[PDB]
């Protein structure tokens, strides 16, 4: 028994590569040798199942619509990892309403097996759902890229996180830059909006570099860690998971709901 | 706790003062001109005599010696006339313990006014690490919480935004009978009003249209422990009913349930707003305020305490030493700089300003131009 | 001018006792139970004897021979037992004439308590050669004081206490409504029957139909019983409304309809059920003020104004904080949660203050200042800052 870390991949502008940090950080967490589970919070539309390739006969829309619990959706994917699927245009999964995702957060509880990792891959844009399940999470990865669009909605989920709840701590992760200088420099530029306009902590996780076998992995789909371990996206990623695996685990509950309350609760 | 000491040759006065004192609730020890030393041998210290009752004596050397050896007794150790007037003769360095002249029989009021003075003179001649400080607020504080934790009762914490309320009701939780048990934190103003009552009273397999599974709501977790209540003045009316019946019954009922449980938790709430201000307006409930209000403690604002920014500074880099993130030092100029700063949501903005540059230079120092905006000028 | 009697054939008792009444200055005049009568007759008349302290007889005969003399002596004179609990070996109508039973030795606040209790007893029931049916004490429990608009209130609850008719109680949010309600309820022909209490403003103003009135199987979406509401529970009994002022308009009317047809109707029944109950209710907003702006009904306020009860705030009646302080303190002792005491300057301060939230806020105070300050001397230092006054 121990409390488990949740990490919320985001970022709010969409083609970031949300799901692939998600998938890879996942296989990666679990090559170091923790038991992860994958939620594919993307819960009208999935891709965790799709670049996995992955045919669940049973999805997160049954376990709403009652024809089955949460345990027989669970999926035994690539490297140990176990994927909760998402739904992919089902009209009872389109838009949920906040009662809906509270039910779904607290179901998680009955699941007491994995070693304190949880990757929750967030849909973009703000909306409901995504500040949801991020405010869910103990820690919030934001994935960004090196274009005024990124930077802006990074900023403006930021923005909302910090204005409408309170939250100051933000990881953030440069994905498809073509040098680590140019991560650190897209670091540099949201940290500078941010101090210019709001008072949060930005801490600098990584780098992925723009790389084509993330591309052949997609095509061929499977993951770039397991198709082509060897490649410069595999080792960031290893990297960043190390990085992660450092992370300060959580101790005490906060007031508001979130996952795991009851190992959060019980353990001290 | 505290013993008095009468002196008195006087069989039948001391007889009367023993009666009263007994009837009054006052613990005392009989004693005579020759056996009070035996008497104060039995005493555990000076401290556990809070005063003595003079009256006639018949020793050798009279009252002025008298008054001698229990001042080599005790300098600090207050002195009262029973049944004797107020001197005009005695010599003048024994007149600063002299606080008042009773005459017998004596009256209930004079009789505790001298005892209030007795305690003020006493008071003025003479383990929460996690509160550090020096001010006189914080020591308040501390002796108030040193007071109530050792009971089971409501506490309400007073205060404004970020002033360090949950670890009040942490050290209350942990300092208590209830140790052993959880601590449930269940924030008012961090859940929409429509999940409030699914999240503290649990549901079932059914209840709603979101209900998926029967879970165990808040109360139910703090069975056992205490459920500490952060930001009640933004509870919504209704729940705050709901709340109410469940603090008198101690009973509820899961939603969508008809199935009655029982909890025994201790109540910590917390709040920034002016609770009076909202009954007077009617947005707040004054009986569940009077239920909740069973013990107030007000925090100050970290303006207000000015001369204990050094020491929190230095805990919170502490802490950071267990939460591993790093650590960073300061310079004289920086934290003269940091103390005087309005510091609106105090130990929020401290704690986010030691994390924000502890992030941003690790394991450096901070100077006046350091700092980022706003807090040197 | 009043004077006390200590009948008991112990000597160290009566002295002891004698000298706590002289620590307090209390006026006394000491007996034994053999020449009492001697130095009773010093005084004017049977008047001045506010209540006799009958402790241990050893003496020709038991208690009931003096008990029936002294009465004799006069019907309408309390009887304070001194470290003697209440023998049960009378009849359960003739056990009740004396008001306290003080442990030796007696408490402060309890000894004043019973005193106070003596003098409510002899100020009304002595004076008023009215009721030739046997005294009921105990009716004033909560109601301590010695102010104008208290002995009013009394005054009202023995009009009320014998007649079984519908009660408005006046006052201010937090001034002790319901437990004047309940002295009414449990000193009527009630007694027996159930006391319900109900505060409209408690229950959502959408629930408050099937609260008060009940409902059958499938009245609403969440009908899974038919529960059946407040108004038969207290049949044969009382139903006590609090804040009867927010309750709307149609509830208003249909509360009407129960207090002169006796009839109402269920939540999804078709059929008129009668219901024999008293309504005590209850407000603290002005009912006429709410007349001429359209919000409540004329006709309810006159039906039920017909035995009206204004309980003062504590503000208007400051003079008698000492004996709720007697009271709450008593209270606090007899449960064995602490005691604690007052002098003359923290006694005073609290008069000065403005005590929203009355007896409540007395309470609450008393409650706190027992957490804090237990087994200690309490001024005006000691106090919060708020009740502090110069
Ligand atoms: N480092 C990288 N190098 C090369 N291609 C990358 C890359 N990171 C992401 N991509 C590409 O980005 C595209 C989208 O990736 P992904 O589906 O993970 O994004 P996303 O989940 O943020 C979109 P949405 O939020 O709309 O679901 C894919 O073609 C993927 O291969
Ligand atoms: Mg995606």
């Amino acid at each position: 028994m121990h409390p488990v870390q949740v990490i919320a991949v985001t970022g709010g502008k969409g083609g970031v590569g949300k799901t692939n940090v998600s998938v890879n950080l996942a296989l990666a967490l679990a090559d170091l040798g923790r038991r992860v589970m994958l939620l594919d919070a993307a819960l009208g539309l999935a891709n965790v199942d799709v670049l996995l390739g992955l045919t669940p006969k049973r999805t997160l829309a049954d376990v709403i619509e009652g024809r089955c619990e949460l345990r027989d959706v669970l999926l035994l994917g690539p490297g140990g990892v176990r994927i909760v699927p998402a739904a992919s245009g089902t009209q009872s999964m389109v838009h949920l309403s906040p009662m809906q995702h509270a039910g779904l957060i607290q179901a998680f509880s009955d699941i007491s097996d994995n070693l304190d990792v949880l990757v929750v891959d967030t849909a973009a844009g703000i909306g409901d759902s995504v500040v949801s399940f991020v405010r869910a999470a103990q820690e919030v990865l934001l994935v960004v890229c090196d274009e005024p669009t990124s930077i802006t909605d990074a900023y403006a989920l930021i923005k909302l996180l910090n204005r409408d709840h309170g939250m100051t701590r933000f990881r953030v992760l440069a994905n498809m830059a073509h040098s680590p200088q140019e991560g650190r420099n897209l670091f540099a530029k949201l940290t500078k909006v941010t101090d210019r306009f709001l008072d949060v902590a930005l801490q600098y996780v990584g780098v992925i570099p723009y790389d084509e076998s993330v591309r052949k992995a997609v095509q061929k789909q499977r993951a770039v860690y397991e198709a082509f371990p060897r490649s410069k996206a595999s080792l960031a990623f290893k990297a960043v998971a190390q990085k992660v695996d450092s992370w300060p685990l959580p101790a005490n509950p906060r007031g508001h709901l979130e996952f795991f309350v009851e190992r959060l609760v019980q353990h001290p | 706790e505290t013993k008095l000491l009468l002196i008195d040759d006087n069989l039948d006065r001391s007889r009367d003062l023993a009666v009263i004192l007994n009837f009054l609730g006052e613990d005392q020890l009989t004693c005579n001109s020759e056996d009070w030393r035996e008497v104060a041998a039995g005493l555990s210290n000076s401290r556990e005599a809070l005063c003595v009752l003079l009256g006639s004596v018949e020793s050798k050397g009279g009252a002025v010696e008298l008054l001698k050896q229990l001042a080599s007794w005790d300098e600090y150790l207050p002195i009262l006339l029973i049944g004797e007037p107020a001197p005009a003769d005695w010599p003048e360095e024994l007149r600063r313990r002299v606080l008042a002249s009773l005459e017998m029989p004596p009256s209930y009021n004079k009789l505790l006014d001298s005892l209030h003075r007795a305690q003020v003179y006493r008071e003025m001649y003479d383990l929460f690490r996690s509160l550090v400080g020096t001010s006189r607020a914080i020591q308040q504080v501390r002796q108030m919480m040193q007071q109530v934790a050792d009971t089971d009762a409501s506490v309400l914490i007073l205060g404004e935004s970020g002033t360090g309320k949950e670890v009040v009701a942490r050290n209350l939780h942990y300092h208590s009978k209830r140790r052993e048990g959880p601590f449930v934190p269940v924030n008012c103003g961090a859940i929409p009003a429509e999940l409030l009552e699914s999240e503290l009273f649990g549901h079932e397999k059914g209840a709603f249209t979101g209900a998926i599974t029967s879970r165990a709501g808040r109360f139910e977790l703090a069975n056992g422990g205490t459920l500490f209540l952060d930001e009640i003045g933004d509870m919504p009316l209704p729940m705050q009913v709901k709340l109410l019946r469940v603090l008198q019954e101690r009973t509820f009922e899961r939603v969508g349930s008809n199935k009655t449980q029982n909890v025994d938790v201790r109540i910590i709430a917390a709040t920034h707003k002016n609770l009076e201000k909202m009954i007077e307006d009617g947005t707040f409930r004054e009986d569940l305020y009077y239920r909740l209000n069973v013990f107030p403690i007000e925090m100050a604002p970290l303006r207000e305490r000015v001369e204990d920014i050094a020491l929190l500074l230095n805990e919170l880099i502490s802490r950071m030493e267990h939460e591993k993130r790093g650590s960073i030092r300061f310079n004289s100029a920086a934290i003269m700089s940091l103390c005087r700063h309005d510091w609106p949501g105090n130990v929020r903005e401290l704690a986010n300003l030691v994390e924000r540059l502890a992030i941003m230079h690790p394991y450096g120092v901070i100077g006046v131009g350091e700092l980022p905006k706003k807090f040197r000028h």
